[PDB]
């Protein structure tokens, strides 16, 4: 039974390879005083009088102290393994540093001991869960965005495209808009009442100006949230607004490119024999996708930038909140993988850039 | 001809998250 680890800005994903979805999933954080430290969900349920801390940043590793910790945490507290028994699939940002990949591996064999390990491309291990090894991933998380274009299970690095700008901000942002129209979310545990009325009433507009018009002049896209305490509070074009920002992030004040337009760049920057099956295969993952008509309006935006006879074609699994993590558990349960391993012999041998040869 | 061949292959023909172990998740996302 190997373990597949998916690391993210804000979540960690960890469970079992084989299984179907990960056994625990929690915050990627480590918290300290306004006992010693606190992590994960005992650090989340006392948000109030701990300092967080996120030892991922924007997809990277930052603190390899609370990294540590996080891993410790989803070993021993989560999964209820000993990492001695069980080789360990993780899981790296686009572009990872060659220094963070070598680092995860000198942590995983010489501080969890593990027999075995492996490192995959988040983004790459989403396409394979949608059954293909070819196209080019849309991955939204909590921290940042990727655009990573694939050709059999190899991520083409001059064309992946990044916007730093995820759920973290559109969680933010929504909390803004919100307050501009009345109400008042400042302590965290408000924080976390903005973030799931995010992730339940958001949806991406088909136009957006069209549909700031219909908000205007009815109140058909209105819905009503009701709060922990009771409280029914009424939200309108808040549910358009926020997500909106994923293709003019000139609404938060980065004139960076939308997610349709980091899309078509990085497709463009690929060898143009190859064009025609990325354009037939966007896949979206991470839970920044989730939202509802996100695909029908990259179709509609894409189309709208693409030659008039190409095939586009948006996949948007139910799952790909968890498409990295269900792409690493079918990886690391497949048999023609077992050779891919790197073992703790031949980290010995080699050592920590061992993770060059063996994890692209 | 090539183990990486081999392997592209069994991701395509895997049944996705079908032939997969149906378990629960303990999210406290
Ligand atoms: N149904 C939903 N609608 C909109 N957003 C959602 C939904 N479900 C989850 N999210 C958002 O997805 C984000 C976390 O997703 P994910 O686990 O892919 O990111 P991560 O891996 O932690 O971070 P990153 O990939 O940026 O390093 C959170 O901001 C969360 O609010
Ligand atoms: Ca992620
Ligand atoms: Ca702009």
């Amino acid at each position: 039974t190997a373990l597949v680890c998916d690391n993210g800005s804000g979540l960690v994903k960890a469970g079992f390879a084989g299984d179907d979805a990960p056994r625990a999933v929690f915050p990627s954080i480590v918290g300290r005083p306004r006992k010693d430290s606190y992590v994960g969900d005992e650090a989340q349920s006392k948000r109030g009088i701990l300092t967080l801390k996120y030892p991922i940043e924007h997809g990277i590793i930052t603190n390899w102290d609370d990294m540590e910790k996080i891993w410790h945490h989803t070993f021993y507290n989560e999964l209820r393994v000993a990492p001695e028994e069980h080789p360990t699939l993780l899981t790296e940002a686009p572009l990872n540093p060659k220094a963070n990949r070598e680092k995860m591996t000198q942590i995983m064999f010489e501080t969890f001991n593990v027999p075995a390990m492996y490192v995959a491309i988040q983004a790459v291990l989403s396409l394979y869960a949608s059954g293909r090894t070819t196209g080019i991933v849309l991955d939204s998380g909590d921290g940042v965005t990727h655009n990573v274009p694939i050709y059999e299970g190899y991520a083409l690095p001059h064309a992946i495209m990044r916007l730093d700008l995820a759920g973290r901000d559109l969680t933010d942002y929504l909390m803004k808009i919100l307050t501009e129209r009345g109400y008042s979310f400042v302590t965290t545990a408000e924080r976390e009442i903005v973030r799931d009325i995010k992730e339940k009433l958001c949806y991406v507009a088909l136009d957006f100006e069209n549909e700031m018009a219909t908000a205007a002049s009815s109140s058909s896209l209105e819905k009503s949230y009701e709060l922990p305490d009771g409280q029914v509070i009424t939200i309108g074009n808040e549910r358009f607004r926020c997500p909106e920002t994923l293709f003019q992030p000139s609404f938060i004040g980065m004139e960076s490119a939308g997610i349709h337009e980091t899309t078509y760049n990085s497709i463009m920057k690929c060898d143009i024999d190859i064009r025609k099956d990325l354009y037939a295969n966007n896949v979206m993952s991470g839970g920044t996708t989730m939202y509802p008509g996100i695909a029908d309006r990259m179709q509609k935006e894409i189309t709208a930038l693409a030659p008039s006879t190409m095939k586009i074609k948006i996949i948007a699994p139910p799952e790909r909140k968890y498409s990295v993590w269900i792409g690493g558990s079918i990886l690391a349960s497949l048999s023609t993988f077992q050779q891919m391993w790197i073992t703790k012999q031949e980290y010995d041998e080699a050592g920590p850039s061992i993770v060059h040869r063996k994890c692209f | 001809p090539s183990l990486h061949d081999a392997l592209m292959e069994a991701i395509r023909s895997s049944g996705g998250r079908e032939r997969l172990r149906k378990v629960t998740t303990n999210d406290r996302s």
